[PDB]
């Protein structure tokens, strides 16, 4: 542990990174999705 | 067909009158019978704990499960 | 216990409604409990704050 | 600490009765439009 | 006058200009690669292998360039940890500077194409206004998609022309790049076999081609047209956004719970393999 | 290649095949 | 007669009135 | 180009349905019903009949069902069991194998409840955006709705996949919930976490909309088209006392709808990061300090070992599948300390 | 703790000087 | 009319002011800046106090090496209890701040604060001519405030029980108090949950409605919530449903408040334990039943002393 | 060189928007430094 | 020195509340 | 405005292409053959869903860790 | 060198932000 003071404590795996950072964004992106798809539906009346 | 005229129709009262005390005391034979207890697998209260398990069942299977809850059970 | 919580508990809502009371009260006194009289405005005759 | 004591009071006694008598000041509400 | 959060929307009609945000985009995105892949070799430490793999540094973007095959670094160490034969052009530095030669290039070709946005090409022959043909630019990219599948499914992974890919024992003790056959059978769809990838990608080549090619022959319907509102480009956005997440919803399962795409010499072990003793049965069984 | 679980799943599968006809000719015969 | 409206009530009430008529016997059942 | 837009055409069977389907009955059955109706039908009886009759003594080893005697509260349908891993329990699957009783008994009715009732959802949104394209509106609503969405997938379905299987994720009643509540308290120490703060101060912060504008639109009315209330006195009022007061009413009427919707969206995203346990459970410096000078005591020191004095009582009985039997030695104590 | 003082600082200069520029090329 | 008093009552009345400050601002301002003043300085540099009065005394300053979801003011001493405890009764500064004065004194501050800003917020509304009931609208944020700083000291006989003044002080608090009583079930609780998760649905939907239904139609909004679910004709004027908006979560605060002052007499919540019993009397475990094994465990890891 | 772009537009943003901007940058950093610094 | 940084940022969103209440922008 | 744009090689070459934009067939078109193929591809994701989840077990398949070493 | 740190990060903010505040009040 002297190396690099280590804290003592686990870390996450890079596995468990990229999980986590893609299943965000996924949630994310499916709310995106939603709203996209709203403005188009409705293009006439949110135009004006 | 609003509802004032379905509420004041006499066909309506009789049909209703005679199927509700139908269907009530259906559920009642339904529970009192102990047909819930066999269809729906809930155990009687004093099943709980068969002679060979005095503990909590506990399952431990996946795949080749249907006959563990046969031994479980009962 | 019992006495306690549940005099606490009247005591608490008859402080609401004294509440309630005194203002429609002192609103029906001074004469603009109904509502605003959507012409005479008290707010219009004040300068814009800045 | 008798002073901050003495401090605290009169400064609270101040508030109190400048709060009671700016009430006291006020006229009782009415209706002139009736 | 636009709000903060429209500022973006001026290119939504203006096709010179969205290629050029698009090329800014990708310029940005091989930038970060070629960057982090810098400094990610700038960092590891080959010394130990055994107990001191990639995956315990912190080692993100390495495993993705490792898993097809890019070994070897210029500085003579080696990821199976022998100095082995010369690195040739392709290392993993190599790979860095031409993601960020790419990039820059992508820079070029975004502000050419960002000064010069009024093209004939845009502009519909029968009336002056500008107008894309979405149905048919989905069928050509469709088409270009489906021959890029094919060539990665039947010359790269099948190594008929490419290195192949990484494969390991189911243990996680010995693992590097070979060829991938093919397999056709239901053993293909499995997870964990890597024969089903190379399989996939071929199939999933040869059907978008002719997908491709059906999409520039046929033109939809009247009834399909004006019901999805394939004139306006948003539909176009909202559908891509939808299988986007639809692919990081999969991607981000087939990373967690474990794969032939994903080996654990290079990922670091699964939490599952913890739970059920997969390497405490193993040992045990050995030892036995 | 006849396990059980593929003949369970077929099952499924028709009857998931019945309950969209089901509900289609329904919809088709109420409507005229 | 066979309208939306009433399937949907009968739908809903139906089951109703059957669990009702079960938990009442239900509670009077010896433990 | 070829024919006109769409107007006549032909009546192909598909127009008479959709006709039918959109009539201006009671119920707006719509195109979104054929998937909301059903589902959400049986996602409901599902639970009531799950609440009545099955009980949990195989899955979780529990009795949680009015037949056994149990309170409204403390009904619930449970979990399958951790053996059941991720399996959809089927009740034609091979855990079940077409065997009723056994896939009620196996647990299997939790995963029915909670697929179609996600079905269900999907189908109600569709309807928001269906019966808004029909009226000629904003489908702002659905954009509001969204959120619950959010919330219901990250909790009863990204978190159970994160986890071992379907036994962790929570089990639909009141008690239940309230377990699974203590049980993210206990063991993730769900309350540090910044994303429940951000989801917590949304939602009271919503509360407080909804009454203050309740409170100001109700005591700003005008005597007896126009507004009824006075913009311009409320507007000074709430500029007066509080300092800042809302001068625009569409972007007050947007604000009410922002504040939920990002609330739980943050917190949707919390517990994604729980899903993978990836917790802000510990601070290392404070921890570290605590250690190397036993006087050292904050309030975070003792919310750490409340967490502690949780799950060693609570993984007794909480978790049968490890089989954790604990010496009265072990458990910790307060006076131990 | 050199890595947190700067993520901090960053998110505190960046982001509010751009909307600080923002807000002077509008008035 | 240029007295010094007849000048100063002009002042203090007028609504010239950026902030209106009326007779019961008087009391209101000084309060509240007294208040923050002390809860700021304490926050930011205070010694150790002695909560639970056995001389161990827990770090909650900022400068004590903690952060800003630790660091809290902690709550008066065990020892003192329900005394009153100003500066000037106290032995010294330093043993003032070790048992834990200056809670006392933010409290009792804030208190008085809180009151006042409730007068005001009817002094102007007066003033103005609007309805005179804003003010009831607040009484539930400052008789839960009440129930959680005085009422339950009160009842439990000690002011170290007040809700400490920090972010991981409420979560202990929190945690403390549902291993005592069953806070979560209880009904009034549960009202408290209902009230705001409705306050939450409430605003979210009615700004839903009333932004889609702005364009340029509240007839459309209203066909709309009609349409949406089978409910029909409801809250067909925006009298009705502005007023509903304010009545649901203000009874919910209410109700929790009162549940809250109901618990600080010990009367806890529902105990559904070992209610299931089968033949021949065994005990089956229940949800209850793991709830209760979580309160043992949160209750004998809180007794810190024997 | 082509002609000037047609649709071009300026972005604007008043008094309370960069109020509001500034209170989320730093209510956001109050509440993730302490985390941060861990 | 994580005081003086937290202390910082209190302070400045103290400052952001305090110029939102006098120096408000005159609507229109 | 009414100018077109820049004239290029390229530009003339890929002209075609995008030339017949908003062309569109009478009636219903290929829809029945979408439906079909919809279908179809939901029964094959569905086959793939149960595969993965084990759900549906196959003599061939093993899904698990230890086929890395079979073929 | 906390005293510099701080020193430094006073001299940048406080004269900086007076001068913004002036300009964008004047604007
Ligand atoms: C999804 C993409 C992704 C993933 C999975 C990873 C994963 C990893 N990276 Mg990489 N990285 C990425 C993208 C990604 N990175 C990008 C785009 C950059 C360019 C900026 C970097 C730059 C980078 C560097 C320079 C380093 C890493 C390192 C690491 C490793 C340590 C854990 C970590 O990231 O820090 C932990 C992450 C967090 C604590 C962030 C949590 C996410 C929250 C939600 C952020 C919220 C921000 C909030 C709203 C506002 C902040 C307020 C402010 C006051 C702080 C891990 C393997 C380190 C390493 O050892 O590998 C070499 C390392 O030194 N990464
Ligand atoms: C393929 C992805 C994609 C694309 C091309 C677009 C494109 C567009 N969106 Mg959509 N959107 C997306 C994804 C996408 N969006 C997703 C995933 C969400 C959900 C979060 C949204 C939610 C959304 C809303 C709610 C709105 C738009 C709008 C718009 C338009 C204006 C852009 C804007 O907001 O101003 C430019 C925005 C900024 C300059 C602010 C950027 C600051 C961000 C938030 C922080 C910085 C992030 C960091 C630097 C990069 C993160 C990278 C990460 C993805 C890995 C534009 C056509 C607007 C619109 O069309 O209305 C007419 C609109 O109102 N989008
Ligand atoms: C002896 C005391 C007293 C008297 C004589 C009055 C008399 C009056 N009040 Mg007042 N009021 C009181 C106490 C009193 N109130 C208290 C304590 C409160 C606080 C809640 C209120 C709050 C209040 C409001 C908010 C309003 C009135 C109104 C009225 C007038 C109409 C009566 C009414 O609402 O119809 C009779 C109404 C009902 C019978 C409905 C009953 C609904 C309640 C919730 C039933 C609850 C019963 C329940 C079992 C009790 C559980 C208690 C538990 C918590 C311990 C009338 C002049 C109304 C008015 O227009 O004034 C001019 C009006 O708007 N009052
Ligand atoms: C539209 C309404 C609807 C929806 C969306 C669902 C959806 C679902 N149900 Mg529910 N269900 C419904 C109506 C619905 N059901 C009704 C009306 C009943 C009463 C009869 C039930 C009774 C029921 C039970 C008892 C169970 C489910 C289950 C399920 C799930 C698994 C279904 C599955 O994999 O089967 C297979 C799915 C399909 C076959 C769907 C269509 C797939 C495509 C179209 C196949 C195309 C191939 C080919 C072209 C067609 C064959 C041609 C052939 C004739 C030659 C899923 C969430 C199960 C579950 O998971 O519970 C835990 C379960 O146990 N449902
Ligand atoms: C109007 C503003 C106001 C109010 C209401 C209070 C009230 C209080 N302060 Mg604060 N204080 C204030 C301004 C105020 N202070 C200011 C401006 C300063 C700065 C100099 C302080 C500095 C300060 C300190 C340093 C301390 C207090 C303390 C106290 C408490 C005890 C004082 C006492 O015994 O008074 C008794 C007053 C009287 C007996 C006079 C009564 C006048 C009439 C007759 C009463 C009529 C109504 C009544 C119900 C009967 C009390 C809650 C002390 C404490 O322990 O707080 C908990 C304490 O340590 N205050
Ligand atoms: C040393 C010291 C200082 C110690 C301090 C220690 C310490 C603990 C500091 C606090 C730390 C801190 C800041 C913690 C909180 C951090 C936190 C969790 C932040 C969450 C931030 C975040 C991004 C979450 C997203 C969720 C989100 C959107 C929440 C928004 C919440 C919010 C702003 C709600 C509204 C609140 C509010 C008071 C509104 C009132 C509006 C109002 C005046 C309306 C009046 C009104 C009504 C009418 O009807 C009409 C008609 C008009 C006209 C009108 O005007
Ligand atoms: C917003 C979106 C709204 C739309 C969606 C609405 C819900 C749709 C209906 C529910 C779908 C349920 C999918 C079931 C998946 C399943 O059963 O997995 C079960 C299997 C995993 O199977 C597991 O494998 C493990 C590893 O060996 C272990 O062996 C376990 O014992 C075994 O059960 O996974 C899949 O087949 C699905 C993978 C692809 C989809 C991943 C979804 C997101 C994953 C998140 C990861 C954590 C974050
Ligand atoms: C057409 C449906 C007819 C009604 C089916 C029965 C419903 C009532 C269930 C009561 C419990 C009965 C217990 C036996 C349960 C049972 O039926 O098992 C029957 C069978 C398994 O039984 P075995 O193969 O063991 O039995 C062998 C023989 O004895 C015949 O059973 O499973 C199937 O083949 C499919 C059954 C699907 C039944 C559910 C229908 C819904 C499917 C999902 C549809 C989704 C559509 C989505 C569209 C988008
Ligand atoms: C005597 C009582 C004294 C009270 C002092 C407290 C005053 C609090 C003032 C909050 C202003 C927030 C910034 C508004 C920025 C601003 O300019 O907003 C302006 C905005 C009004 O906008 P408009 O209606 O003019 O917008 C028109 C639209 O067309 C957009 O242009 O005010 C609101 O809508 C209500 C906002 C309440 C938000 C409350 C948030 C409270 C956060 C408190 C954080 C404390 C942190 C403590 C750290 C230790
Ligand atoms: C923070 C973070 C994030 C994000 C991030 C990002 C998004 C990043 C990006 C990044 C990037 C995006 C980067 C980039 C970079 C780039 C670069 C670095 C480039 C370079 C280039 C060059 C160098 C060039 C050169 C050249 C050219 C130009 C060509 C010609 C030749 C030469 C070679 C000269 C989030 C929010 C998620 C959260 C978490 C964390
Ligand atoms: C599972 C199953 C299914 C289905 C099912 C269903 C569909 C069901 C339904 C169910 C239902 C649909 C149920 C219902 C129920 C109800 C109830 C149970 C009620 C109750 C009520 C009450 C209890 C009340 C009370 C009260 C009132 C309100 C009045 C007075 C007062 C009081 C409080 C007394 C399927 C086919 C898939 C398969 C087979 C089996
Ligand atoms: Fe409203």
């Amino acid at each position: 542990r002297s190396t690099l003071q280590s804290d003592g404590v686990f870390r996450s795996s890079p596995r468990g990174w990229f999980t986590f950072g893609h299943v965000c964004f996924a949630l994310l992106f499916f709310f995106g999705h939603i709203w996209h798809g709203a403005r188009t539906i409705f293009r006439d009346v949110f135009a004006g | 067909r609003p509802f004032s005229d379905i509420l004041t129709s006499i066909r309506y009262w009789v049909i209703h009158s005679i199927t509700v005390p139908a269907l009530f005391i259906a559920g009642w034979l339904f529970v009192s019978t102990g047909l819930a207890y066999d269809v729906f697998g809930t155990p009687r209260p004093n099943e709980y704990f068969t002679e060979d398990r005095q503990e909590a069942p506990l399952i431990t299977d996946r795949f080749n499960a249907l006959e563990q809850v046969k031994k479980l059970s009962g | 216990s019992w006495l306690a919580c549940s005099h606490f508990c009247l005591g608490f809502f008859f402080f609401i409604g004294h509440l309630w009371h005194a203002g429609r009260a002192r609103a029906a006194a001074a004469g603009f409990e109904k509502g605003i009289d959507r012409f005479d405005e008290p707010v219009l005759s004040m300068r814009p704050l800045d | 600490m008798l002073t901050l004591k003495i401090f605290v009071y009169t400064v609270v006694t101040f508030f109190v009765c400048l709060f009671i008598f700016g009430f006291l000041s006020n006229d009782p509400a009415r209706n002139p439009g009736k | 006058g636009l709000p903060w959060y429209r500022v973006h929307t001026v290119v939504i009609n203006d096709p010179g200009r969205l290629i050029s945000v698009h090329l800014m985009h990708t310029a940005l995105v091989s930038g970060w690669a070629g960057s982090m892949a810098l400094f990610e070799i700038s960092v590891f430490d080959p010394s130990d292998p055994v107990l001191n793999p990639m995956w315990r540094q912190g080692m993100f973007v390495l495993p993705f360039m490792t898993r097809l095959g890019i070994t070897q670094s210029w500085g003579g160490w080696t990821i199976s940890g022998e100095t082995a034969t010369n690195p040739g052009i392709w290392s993993y530095e190599g790979v860095a500077a031409a993601h960020i030669i790419l990039s820059g290039a992508l820079f070029l070709a975004s502000v050419w194409h960002w000064t010069y946005w009024d093209l004939e090409l845009f502009r519909d022959p029968r009336t002056g206004k500008t107008a894309l043909d979405l149905p048919k630019i989905f069928g050509i990219h469709l088409f270009l998609s489906g021959l890029l599948c094919f060539g990665f499914g039947a010359f790269h992974v099948t190594g008929v022309f490419g290195p192949g890919i990484w494969v390991s024992d189911p243990y996680g003790l010995t693992g590097r790049v070979q060829p991938v056959a093919p397999s056709w059978g239901a053993d293909g769809f499995d997870p964990y076999n890597p024969g089903g990838i190379a399989s996939h990608h071929i199939a999933a080549g040869i059907l978008g081609v002719l997908a491709g090619l059906f999409h520039l022959c046929v033109r939809p319907s009247i009834r399909l047209y004006f019901g999805l509102s394939m004139g306006s480009i948003e539909t176009v956005l909202s559908s891509s956004i939808a299988a986007v997440f639809w692919a990081a919803f999969v991607v981000a399962g087939t990373m967690w719970y474990g794969s032939a795409a994903t080996p654990i010499e290079l990922f670091g072990p699964t939490r599952y393999q913890w739970d059920q003793g997969f390497f405490q049965q193993e040992i045990q069984k050995r030892v036995q | 290649a006849v396990t059980p679980s593929l003949k369970n799943f077929l099952g499924s599968l028709i009857a998931g095949a019945t309950v969209l006809g089901g509900i289609a000719l329904a919809i088709t015969a109420v409507s005229k | 007669i066979f309208t939306v409206r009433w399937l949907a009530i009968h739908g809903i009430a139906v089951p109703t009135i059957f669990f009702l008529g079960a938990i009442t016997a239900m509670q009077f059942i010896q433990r | 180009t070829i024919a006109i837009g769409t107007y006549q055409e032909k009546r192909t069977w598909f127009d008479d349905a959709d006709d039918w389907l959109r009539q201006d009955r009671f119920v707006f059955v719509g195109w979104s019903g054929l998937l909301l109706f059903p589902c959400a039908y049986f996602a409901l009886g599902g639970w009531l009949t799950g609440t009545t009759f099955v009980t949990s003594w195989y899955t979780h080893g529990l009795a949680t069902s009015y037949l056994e005697g149990c309170n409204f509260l403390t009904a619930a349908v449970s979990t399958p069991a951790n053996s059941m891993a991720h399996s959809l329990l089927f009740v034609w699957g091979p855990e079940a194998q077409g065997d009723f009783t056994r896939w009620c008994q196996l647990g299997g009715l939790w995963a029915f409840v909670a697929l179609h009732g996600a079905f269900g959802l999907i189908g109600f949104m569709l309807r928001q955006f269906e019966i808004a394209r029909s009226v000629n509106l904003r489908p702002y609503n659905a954009i509001a709705f969204s959120a619950p969405i959010a919330v219901f997938v990250s909790v009863f379905l990204i978190y159970p996949l994160g986890q071992s299987g379907w036994f962790f994720a929570p089990s639909f009643g009141v008690a239940a919930i309230f377990r699974f509540i203590l049980f993210f308290q206990g063991f993730h120490n769900w309350t540090l976490n910044p994303f429940h703060m951000m989801g917590v101060a949304g939602v009271l912060g919503a509360a407080l909309l909804c009454a203050i504008h309740g409170a100001t639109v109700e005591n700003t009315l005008f005597e007896d088209a126009e507004e009824t209330y006075s913009m311009v006195t409320a507007n000074r009022f709430w500029s007066q006392i509080f300092g800042v007061a809302f001068s625009n009413k569409r972007w007050l009427h947007f604000f009410m709808l922002l504040v939920p919707v990002t609330g739980l969206w943050m917190s949707a995203i919390g517990v994604v990061g729980l899903a993978l346990n990836l917790r802000a459970y510990d601070f290392v410096s404070q921890e570290i300090r605590a250690a190397e000078d036993p006087e050292f005591e904050t309030f975070y020191t003792k919310n750490i070992l409340l967490n502690e004095g949780i799950r060693a009582w609570m993984a007794a009985q909480d978790q049968p599948h490890e089989r954790l039997v604990f010496p009265e030695e072990v458990l910790p104590r307060g006076n131990a300390l | 703790n050199i890595y947190g003082l700067t993520a901090t600082a960053l998110f505190i200069i960046i982001p509010t000087s751009f909307l600080l520029i923002l807000y002077v090329k509008t008035a | 009319n240029s007295s010094l008093w007849a000048r100063f009552c002009e002042w203090i009345t007028s609504t010239e002011n950026r902030l209106y400050i009326g007779w019961f601002g008087v009391i209101m301002i000084p309060c509240l800046l007294t208040a923050t003043s002390v809860f700021i300085i304490a926050f930011i540099a205070a010694p150790p106090v002695d909560i639970d009065g056995i001389r161990e005394p827990v770090s909650g300053s900022l400068l004590y090496g903690n952060n800003i979801i630790t660091g809290a003011v902690i709550p008066t001493s065990n020892a003192i209890g329900l005394h009153f405890y100003p500066i000037w009764e106290a032995a010294s500064l330093d043993e003032w701040l070790y048992n834990g004065g200056p809670y006392q004194l933010i409290v009792c501050h804030f208190l008085l604060g809180v009151y006042c800003y409730m007068g005001r917020e009817w002094e102007l509304s007066f003033r103005l001519g609007m309805r005179p009931w804003i003010a009831v609208a607040y009484s539930a944020p400052v008789a839960a405030a009440s129930a959680v700083f005085l009422v339950y000291p009160i009842g439990q006989g000690s002011f170290s029980d007040g809700m400490p003044l920090g972010i991981s002080g409420t979560f202990n608090f929190m945690i403390v108090f549902q291993a005592e009583h069953n806070i979560l079930m209880h009904p009034f609780h549960m009202l408290g949950v209902a009230g705001v998760f409705g306050g939450s649905l409430f605003s979210a939907m009615h700004g839903s409605l009333v932004t889609s239904s702005l364009i340029r139609n509240i007839v459309a909004a209203h066909g709309y919530f009609g349409r949406l679910i089978f409910q029909y004709a409801s809250f067909n004027n925006s009298r009705s449903l502005h007023f509903f908006l304010a009545a649901w979560p203000v009874i919910g605060i209410w109700f929790t408040a009162l549940g809250l002052s109901t618990m600080a007499f010990n009367l806890n919540g529902f105990n559904f334990n070992q209610s299931v019993v089968d033949s021949q009397g065994r005990v089956l475990n229940t949800w209850a039943d793991i709830i209760n094994r979580a309160n043992l465990g949160m209750e004998v890891m809180h007794e810190r002393n024997a | 060189m082509a002609r000037p772009n047609p649709n071009k537009q300026v972005v604007e943003l008043n008094r309370t928007s960069l109020y509001w901007g500034l209170l989320l940058i730093f209510v956001l950093a109050v509440l993730f430094s302490s985390y941060i610094f861990n | 020195m994580e005081a003086l940084v937290y202390t910082f940022l209190l302070v400045g969103t103290l400052g952001i509340i305090f110029f939102s209440i006098f120096f408000r922008d005159p609507p229109r | 405005f009414q100018e077109p744009g820049l004239v290029t090689p390229l530009g003339t070459l890929l002209r075609p292409l995008n030339s017949e934009a908003g062309k569109v067939l009478p009636g219903w078109g290929t829809t029945v053959l979408m439906a079909v193929f919809i279908l179809l591809f939901a029964a094959f994701l569905l086959i793939i869903l149960e595969i993965y989840n084990s759900s549906l077990i196959l003599d061939d398949v093993s899904m698990s860790w230890e086929t890395l070493a079979k073929v």
